RNA sequence: GGAGGGGAGUGAAAGAGUACCUGAAACCGUGCGCUUACAAUCCGUCAGAGCCCUCGACGUGUCGUGGGGUGAUGGCGUGCCU
RNA sequence: UGCAUCCGGUGAAGCCGCCGAGUGAUCGAGUGGUGGAGGGUGUGGGAGUGAGAAUGCAGGCAUGAGUAGCGAUUAGGCAAGUGAGAACCUUGCCCGCCGAAAGACCAAGGGUUCCUGGGCCAGGCCAGUCCGCCCAGGGUGAGUCGGGACCUAAGGCGAGGCCG
RNA sequence: GGCACGCGAGCUGGGUUUAGAACGUCGUGAGACAGUUCGGUCUCUAUCCGCCGCGCGCGUCAGAAGCUUGAGGAAACCUGUC
RNA sequence: CGCAGACCACGGGAUUGAUAGACCAGACCUGGAAGCCUAGUAAUAGGUGCAGGGAACUGGCACUAACCGGCCGAAAACUUAC
């Protein structure tokens, strides 16, 4: 989607992309993780397309999905469930959730997590 | 460069009356029945349980 | 990059160049251990 | 007024960092102040929230107070003993670094709604 | 959580608590009074309004052989040593 | 300090004030607080007898300033756990880095840093429940390995000796 | 043309102006030469004034909000061919 | 949230909503995806098919997030003239 504006995410391109990466992972396999507030704001619209990319699930959005996820389970609960369930739901897979501040560095932390209302 | 002289008393308090704290602002959440003060940016958070309240 | 100290440790040339028998062997090292034994140095040599 | 009182000492804080903390509890009840100390994202707020804690148990239980109508009157941090250390540095020059305490003295009262 | 403290006790005294006789200055706070955001200040000194405190006398506030704190404002004013 | 007098646990000195005093250094056998054992006066005797400055010395503390910096050229993430407290500790799964090394083993040097259990004021450039930190206990097994008990090199010391 | 022949806590280091070496010349010599030749470490986290920008506070006799006048300042001002 | 920006400030939106993201479509960039079939010994080529992939631009679309919320913030009078 929309590039960073300013300095990446883990100190270099490549390190943000592994971190979306293993971060999309992690959500798909738990269905919520807690992490830095800007993290899950760069991490919505990637997992989102990674999730629309498993809605309309064919072999070619399969392989679409396989280039960036890197991992096989995840990959299969995402077009088994994940990708079924939003079926009839246009975008929004994910709310982001504010909570208190890291104590270390008083870093802003917010949870993302895939919604389950319908 | 190095400071030519030492500060007198009125300008380093004056310039160091600058360094404070702001209080931040609370609103009231009643999580498990009491009513307790969370910042508003935690309101949601706090509705859902993921905050923690000592 | 050349970073050697001045410094190098080895016990038997410290033994051999300051050591208790080559102070007794010479009259001034006697006079050394004399003046430390005096000054009561808890290490004489 | 009635009032009781406690006193962190040899607190291992600076006294302008935990002053800094302090002037946003001045004069506010306890509740309320005990509620800023524990949303201020400072590492100062809690030894400060364990004295003003403190004083108000004490207004409780040693001269039986209702802890509803306390209020933090004078509060105050001083300095304490501060320990000298060296960061040595560039070119064989050693400079001095300093370990500074605090102690935090707190009197809530009880004053009428 | 501890550190630390508050009651309670010991003690003639805890303004003697094993950070301990006495506890000065620099330095750092908190509270109260006066003052200060149109103003060019070797930071004082001489006049000095206003405000606050205090001692006497008479009524209810108003002077006095008064006293202290702060000082708007005006005049003068080129740090010490070598 | 000689001598003579006077005060003192019914509170000396020292310290902090108030109210006064002298032409000056200064004074207050005037007073209040703090304090807890020695002081005052007269008249003589003797000085380590008076600091504001020597880029003076020691201790304590300011200003700069809550400022610079927090030590490479690899990179961390999430879940669970422990716990008063977790970015840093544990476990798992990922991701990345070295790979004639950033792997493995010796010598010199160091000296108990090794292991187990415990701790978390000091130290660790933050925190720390962790640690090469602190405390206690334990741990190093040789006919053949490296040395001596075997041999000599350079060189050292050197019975007598020569020289001085 | 002035302004430290403006301007190195803005830059350079070619020249001049340390220590090495050589030529000519001078000196018995060590050496020397407003003679030549090759080589030769340019340090600093901005306290104050100044200046460029950006805020916070108070004031403008109630509290606000739109749109404005402008005292006063700053910028710009070149020129050719056909 | 922004084409506003070091921070701050400025500007817009906040369910009576198109502010940002997602989703749908278009514009544009790339240049013909995968799978399958066919031809060839193979390298590879052709068809399916202006394909597939995709950021910033434009228009739709409340699907997600703008929240059952806190703090500030309004008048001594008098004089004269009319």
């Amino acid at each position: 989607p929309k590039p960073t504006k300013g300095p990446r995410l883990g100190g270099s391109s490549s390190h943000q992309s592994a971190l979306l990466a293993n971060l999309a992972t992690s959500l798909f396999e738990h269905g919520r993780i807690k992490t830095t507030e800007p993290k899950a704001r760069a991490l919505r619209p990637y997992a989102e397309k990674l999730i629309t990319h498993a809605k309309k699930g064919a072999l070619h959005n399969r392989r679409e999905v396989m280039k960036k996820i890197r991992d096989k389970d995840v990959v299969h609960t995402l077009f088994a469930e994940i990708g079924p369930f939003y079926a009839d739901r246009n975008g929004g897979y994910t709310r982001i959730i504010k909570v208190e501040n890291r104590k270390g560095d008083n870093a802003p932390m917010a949870v993302i997590e895939l919604v389950r209302e319908k | 460069a190095v400071p030519k002289r030492r500060m007198s008393r009125a300008n380093t308090r004056s310039r160091r009356a600058q360094w404070k704290a702001e209080a931040p602002g609370l609103v009231t959440v009643s999580v498990a029945g009491q009513q307790r003060k969370v910042p508003r940016r935690l309101l949601k958070a706090a509705r859902l349980g993921l905050v923690d309240l000592d | 990059a050349k970073g050697k100290r001045t410094f190098q440790p080895n016990n038997r040339r410290r033994a051999r160049v300051h050591g208790f028998r080559l102070r007794m062997r010479t009259r001034a090292g006697r006079a050394i251990v004399a003046n430390r034994r005096s000054k009561g140095r808890r290490a004489l040599t | 007024f009635p009032s009781a009182t406690a006193k962190a000492r040899y607190v291992r804080v600076s006294a302008t960092k935990a002053r800094r903390v302090i002037d946003l509890v001045r004069g506010k009840s306890v509740e309320e102040a005990l509620d800023i100390l524990r949303w201020a994202p400072q590492a100062a707020s809690e030894p400060v929230a364990k004295v003003i804690a403190s004083a108000a148990a004490n207004a409780q239980n040693n001269e039986g107070l209702d802890p509803s109508t306390l209020v933090v009157a004078t509060v105050y941090a001083d300095e304490g003993p501060t320990a000298k250390r060296i960061r040595p540095r560039a070119q064989g020059r050693a400079f001095r670094i300093r370990k500074r305490t605090s102690h935090i003295t707190v009197i809530v009262e009880s004053r009428p709604p």
